[PDB]
């Protein structure tokens, strides 16, 4: 068969079907083979290679005539031997790590349907699950009966410049015709230990990095009223605009949560939209249990949330709510006398019209829906305080053993653990100030040794004067207190002398 | 959709200074800067007098200037002459959906005070109009100024709203300066009430003209 | 300088379609906005509609009211804008004025502000043509009520197409009297009104009369008769 | 069985393996079951559902208890069934149309293969895949050797407002830190026929609408030069700075093809960077039959091409290419650190991760890469030749058949046939204008009767001054000469008296 | 108003660590960037690095040359920067100085213009090992060829720590003689020079003689002899 | 990378102007407007004299003008007075990659008047470090007017730009116009050249001072 035949005589064609059905089913073989081989604990992650070897390996090279069919089964083939496996239990590098079933073959389903949310035409039940889906999160916000409008984001930074757009058009609609050169200086407020979607969205978007204020985080890592008032006053005196607060529920580098209660009477005080971003929080709402933490999210204006990090689906899925009906149409949308006719089959209220930047975007709602359907908020509650238990459990360890040093003040957040780690020999050394010069290259040596035998990853930065630390996350769903147990030891053992 | 609150009709004399004011929304005249006022005379063009709060055309002498705060814009004519005497309308953009907004206009008339109260003289239906099915009241308000007047009707003390209007002023010196008001009824209802009361309110005071009750209450 | 002509205008039945002509003059017009405004009897102006310059989009915009039955065209090689107007109510009868806008069209400030307004065009929508005036008496419901003049009245009703020619007795009187400009009241009835004024002592033993004419009609003679 | 059977109850979980094993599979029948049925021409292109018919047909409300894999399964089946078929032959509604056997199984491999194109370190192979086919394309426009930068984007708008952000980066850096108020008066030119979503460019990212200037077009929907001279000559004499001009090929209703030699040498003339949006001609850049309809092309700053809508790529693919190297690292970063560097081990060269404003990078190359492959240049070829073919052979038949008249001169430039149809009552009708009236109505009528039959389904649009037409477009690879001969006749059989 | 004192200063072998310090007054420091800047004797001003305002970004940018070794330090509750060196090379040798954004951070034109210039501090990096000065006679090479004058000398070399004191026949002369300024010529060679001028007739029969005395060492005294 | 382009030294008298050229490329003094000149006095910090081409600071002399065009900057000093003698800097924004760049720098000294003719002298190798295996040429340039002067080394005409430095002004005494430089070199290498010459350039005219051929033609 595969070695003379080609796409050509696939489907469409007449005689395709016999044909493409055992190719699908030869492929289909592979990836779960895949699959299965790729959650287990000994299967090893990664054997790392440099770009150039890797390329010059294999032929990659494109075609001008057809490949035959054997070919392109092998070059699938190859591809997944040399691909991550990132089902693997022990690995936490990135905050949305790991897959889920039920999605996989829901992103599957997705993809095969093959089509976009332009308009209700064209995708009927895939608007219709869109609207249930934003209904049914902004109920469970707590705003009434799911009202407020919404959109589904290709990833948080297209969220955070959405919403600022949407922001700055609630003050004044003349940035359309006229440009932010026609309008007052707008000044925004956002955490010290914000991250770079802002900035990237700032510049964007023409209103710059300069006129986004950066107000000062205490020791446990939330942004203080008294200097965020003290910026307000500052701004509002001087003839500038205050239009946007962005509060940070949950930051992405330590789990900190901003106190949304306490600024959203300075919002209302001072007349400044409310963005909250929980990109790195969502989770938390789920679990009644744990839910007081989020408390004056009621009052927020715009939020950003992240189901993908938070509840598992397969990637870049980020859905912006928004408290105010009707926003997203006006600020987007040209006039327009295509699309929005009224001329049309169904009556415009059901649209659904040009809400965002992009223009078409595809059915990623199916999987969040049919995850929700199948796990329910009950199996979301479970995974989260699953979790946060194990974070408990990593702290009761750290916190009676030598050389391990939080970075934030006090227990875990959330579900981030900062931490420094100090080599036996380092441990002995009183301060005389100096001492960052060692602990800087300890988490890039033992980065390199943890990668090398492949028994485990733990994401590690540096951030601002605040030398390398490691940040290790509980979001997979098959790490187990064996494998924290396991870390701990490790690093012990790379770590020593 | 939105429309500009401005006082019906203004007045001064020769050589002094009045004030118009031009009362919108937070959606068309507190939102906005770009606040117009344009001048109308009867049959002919709109001009435009001020743009922008307070800035003046070619063309338009210094002494009409334009300023506003909050919600309210205002129009002040300083040094009144004959030939100012018109019709004055504001105009606001109001976003996209509505685009543009205008004012219900201002006529300012230069002469000014209480100078002639009105004579109000009434008249019932005819015979004629009886027999054909219909009754007229008509109210003649005859030869007053200030231009500005607010008239109404009232059957056996209670106030009639329905089957009533009033003509406005045109090019005739005379008819300027006078209005009829005329009230539509049927005859079987202008048979239910007695008296029948025609009350005009002017800047001077105001002044009612009737017919008495034919029965003892 | 800047000159814009409207034409189109009269009398139209409802229902039927209609174009409104704005010739412009003294500017290179296909780079220039057009915008049509609507002046209707005794109240203020109200927008219609707006087309852009087509250095900046061109796309015309239009009112709520009048959406997907007016149509606004331009022919740029001639110097002239259309308003077309379909399916006229009798509620669309106005003044319809032509605007230019004010700025400089690369400006900045451009599509905000309007001026150079012509002269605008009357767009009356027939109430149905009906049979000549009716002409009604107005004066003293008793004898001798008067003080020292007493007043006099003609009301004409029931007319349409417009104007009446009113005359009292027969052209004699050209002081003491006063003819109301026309009005029009409920359920389509155009309504005009004459007054005369003469001595209290006349009443009831001179004769006074009330002349009307309508051209396409009648002509009708009206008397005051004694109060008793 | 499903009764029993929950999505708890799959991997990662200790008995899982069994029914995970099972599940995929019984989704996987389903997705061949509805994929063969969809190429035939028996079946209806479409049947019309409402809304809240739906809603109350079938329950869609989300779930919190977990709900059992009958359930789920059920769920699957009943979206497949009211969703509407994109592959269908006799589907002319939207310009995406069709469905490759190749690209889907790569986009099913993508979303288990599951990972983030923001760096090689996870996305190893990928990486790489995305340097060699961005190369090709960049040698295939007139490129020295393929040199140059490339970016992967989800959408032509989404690549529009990257081209036209690159574009202010380029003669003004400063916007990053401080916003567009800062700078002098950015003006751009474009054709009066293009796409609104370089004006929603526009106003998003705070240049302003009014600062776009439209050029004006002759009959066939091209760019005057004359015009485009002068306005350019007007605004850099008022102190405007002319930065962008962007120039058509293939308008997306009429197919029109801007003078590319002219512009390129004004471009010259008054140093203005040249965007170049084939979006809707790409394709034709793979023949060399045909090649002189895109002459200019090689003189061209920024390219954008896309190959779902052109190649038949499974949904969203867009490609921005742009003839200067180093260009988006620059223009997009908001730091010098950025943590790819200088500790990781993979060079700067090829990662360069931190080049776009997502944080996040979806695998689009992957299916385009494996089709390329598998289809080829030659492939490429053979299906735009035959698209232009049913072209030529429709104009041919419709021109001089009664009752036919054409919204533009000539030729389709193009496959898109932009034409009038006049029923027979109105036929004899020639007086000036008044025949709009019924006419403006009549692509509506026929409209809705096609989607209440399900026989063939052709797209209608206004544009502008001209009233409602019919725009039949030949980007389907299932069509064949039947169809167009089928469609002929039921556009006069229904259309009448 | 505002001041800026550097401090850290001195002469530090290459490879080894050095912290500078800049000690600021006068304005609220924790909303101020800062930026370092070095001057090299005679070669201009050179930046070092900048760290911007925590209200506005707060992270270090540094210089192509000083990057991944230099690090630059706050203490916002003492209004005192930092600048911390590690692994000095012999290029480093400069006087450093701190400097404070001309602009309020609020305002558009912040981050762009630097002032309020400190005294700085001079930091000498130098791996010279030599003892002692060298003390070497400059005079003719041959008697009475220099006409109605000559000119003699003495050239000082090999000296370190800088610098030396040249003295003319025992103190005598402060007045006739001229001493050049030190600088350092080729491969470690700390280099001075002074010139004293007498007859051509004196040579031979007069003695002239130059002192000179090394602080961290022992004093040398040349004589000029008979150039036979 | 890009340094400005300043000229060495400039030089006025009382009363007169002068004006400093500072020329980059496109993509620093040509592409922004933040180019700032800096006045540098020995012993003394950086003082700001012109920021955004042409704007000063508080308290800096009304006589002190700040210019631009395409890729070059001036300052011009009229009205000059003799404290003005200094160090001048042009500094320039060179976009995010670069952030800033600065110039050589100019001394402007305040004279105008080439005074006197330099006395120049110029002295074989030592004895003593001839016997080491050393030998060191020295050269004196004693006097010199108004401001800078330049000095070039050339052994039997050729020119030797390898192993030689000269000694930087410093405010003491006469060490301002006076100039030391010193060549080294090896003796086998500087027995094998015939003649060396010390050769000077400056305002007023040259000077050239050199030791004549072993052997003569």
């Amino acid at each position: 068969n595969y070695a003379f035949l080609h796409a050509t005589d696939l489907l469409p064609a007449c005689d395709g079907e016999r044909p493409t059905l055992a190719f699908l089913q030869d492929v289909m073989n592979i990836l779960l083979q895949y699959v299965v081989k790729s959650f287990d604990r000994s299967t090893k992650v990664i054997d790392f290679h440099y770009p150039n070897e890797l390329l010059q390996e294999y032929n990659w090279e494109l075609a001008d005539q057809p490949q035959n069919l054997e070919e392109i089964l092998m070059h699938c083939q190859t591809t997944l031997k040399y691909a991550i496996k990132t089902g693997h239990p022990r690995y936490f590098n990135q905050l949305s790590t790991g897959l889920d079933m039920v999605g996989l073959a829901a992103d599957w389903l997705t993809s095969t349907a093959n089509t976009n949310m332009f308009t209700y035409e064209i995708a009927p039940v895939f608007v219709l699950l869109e609207y249930v889906t934003l209904k049914k999160m902004r109920e469970i916000i707590g705003w009434p009966g799911g009202s407020g409008d919404g959109i589904f984001s290709p990833g948080g930074a297209i969220s955070n410049m959405y919403a600022m757009m949407i922001a700055r058009f609630k003050m004044f609609p003349e940035v359309k015709e006229k440009g932010m050169a026609a309008l007052p200086r707008l000044i925004a407020f956002t955490s010290e230990h914000s991250h770079f979607s802002l900035k990237k969205g700032a510049a964007a978007l023409g209103i710059g990095t300069d006129s986004v204020i950066l107000i000062k985080c205490d020791e446990r890592g939330k942004m203080i009223p008294s200097d965020l008032e003290r910026r307000i006053l500052e701004a509002k005196q001087k003839g500038f605009v205050p239009f946007l607060v962005s509060a940070t529920a949950g930051t992405t580098v330590y789990g900190a949560f901003d106190p949304l209660l306490a600024v959203a009477d300075i919002c209302k005080k001072y007349k400044i939209w409310m963005h909250v971003d929980a990109a790195w929080g969502g989770g938390l709402l789920m679990s009644r249990k744990h839910k007081w933490k989020l408390s004056g999210v009621e009052r927020a204006n715009s939020v950003t949330w992240n189901p993908h990090k938070m509840m598992g689906v397969p990637l870049q899925c980020s859905a912006l709510l928004v408290r105010e009906e009707g926003l997203m149409q006006n600020c987007n949308q040209m006039h327009a006398s295509y699309l929005f006719q009224q001329d049309k089959h169904y009556d415009l209220s059901y649209d659904t019209g040009d809400k965002a930047l992009q223009c078409g975007r595809h059915v990623d709602v199916f999987k969040l829906w049919l995850m929700w359907r199948a796990k329910g908020t009950t199996g979301f509650e479970a995974h989260v305080d699953k979790c946060l238990e194990l974070a408990e459990y990593l702290y009761n360890i750290i916190k009676n053993r030598e050389g391990y040093e939080m970075v934030f003040d006090g227990k875990p957040q959330h579900t981030n653990v900062c931490f420094w780690y100090i080599p036996p020999s380092l441990r002995t050394l009183e301060d005389n100030e100096e001492r960052m010069s060692r602990l800087s290259k300890v988490a890039p040596v033992i980065k390199a040794r943890m990668m090398e035998y492949g028994t485990t990853m733990v994401s590690y930065q540096p951030l601002g004067d605040k030398v390398n630390f490691f940040r290790m996350v509980i979001s997979n769903p098959a790490a187990t207190h064996q494998d924290i147990d396991f870390l701990i030891e490790e690093i012990e053992r790379l770590g020593q002398d | 959709q939105s429309a500009l609150t401005q006082p019906a009709s203004a007045s001064g004399s020769p050589g002094q200074s009045v004030t118009i004011t031009c009362t919108g929304s937070s959606s068309d005249v507190g939102g906005y800067k770009y606040v117009s006022w344009y001048q109308h005379h009867p049959g002919k063009a709109p001009k435009l007098m001020i743009y922008e709060v307070s800035k003046r055309p070619s063309g338009v002498p210094d002494r009409f200037s334009g300023s506003k705060s909050g919600n309210m814009a205002s129009l002040t004519v300083s040094g009144l002459q004959a030939e100012d005497e018109a019709d004055y309308y504001c105009s606001s953009y109001a976003g996209s959906y509505n685009f543009y907004v205008f004012g219900n206009g201002t006529k300012v008339t230069v002469l000014g005070q209480p100078k002639a109260n009105p004579t109000v003289t009434l008249f019932p239906p005819s015979s004629e109009e009886l027999q054909a099915n219909k009754a007229t009241l008509v109210c003649l308000i005859s030869d007053f100024y200030p231009g500005a007047v607010t008239v109404a009707w009232k059957a056996d003390g209670s106030p009639v709203k329905a089957g009533v209007e009033t003509t406005k002023p045109s090019k005739q010196s005379n008819n300027k300066y006078a209005a009829s008001s005329y009230l539509s009824l049927t005859p079987e209802q202008w048979k239910s009430h007695r008296s029948y009361s025609c009350q005009v309110t002017h800047e001077g005071s105001t002044v009612e003209k009737t017919v008495a009750p034919t029965e003892c209450s | 300088e800047v000159q814009l002509v409207e034409s189109g205008g009269g009398l139209v039945q409802p229902g039927r379609s209609l174009r409104l002509s704005c010739s412009a003059s003294g500017f290179t017009f296909g780079d220039y906005a057009m915008s049509w405004f609507r002046l209707a009897p005794g109240k203020g102006l109200e927008w219609v509609g707006l087309i852009k310059s087509r250095a900046i989009d061109g796309t015309p915009q239009y009112a709520a009211s009048v959406k997907g039955r007016f149509t606004i065209s331009r022919d740029d090689s001639n110097s002239i804008a259309y308003l077309q107007m379909n399916s006229l109510t009798t509620e669309d009868t106005a003044i319809y004025y032509c605007a230019r806008d004010f700025y400089d069209f690369w400006n900045e400030f451009s599509h905000r502000t309007f001026d150079f307004w012509g002269q605008g065009t009357l767009v009356t929508v027939s109430s149905a043509s009906t049979k000549g005036p009716s002409v009604f008496p107005l004066a003293p419901s008793s004898k001798s009520t008067s003080g020292g003049t007493a007043a006099l009245g003609c009301l004409v009703k029931d007319y349409f197409p417009e104007p009446v020619t009113v005359s009292w007795n027969s052209g004699a009187l050209t002081s003491g009297v006063h003819t109301f400009p026309a009005v029009l009241q409920s359920s389509g009835l155009y309504s005009l009104s004459s007054v005369v004024t003469v001595p209290s002592s006349s009443l009831g033993t001179q004769t006074y009369i009330c002349n009307v004419n309508h051209k396409p009609s009648n002509t009708k003679v009206d008397k005051r008769v004694e109060p008793k």
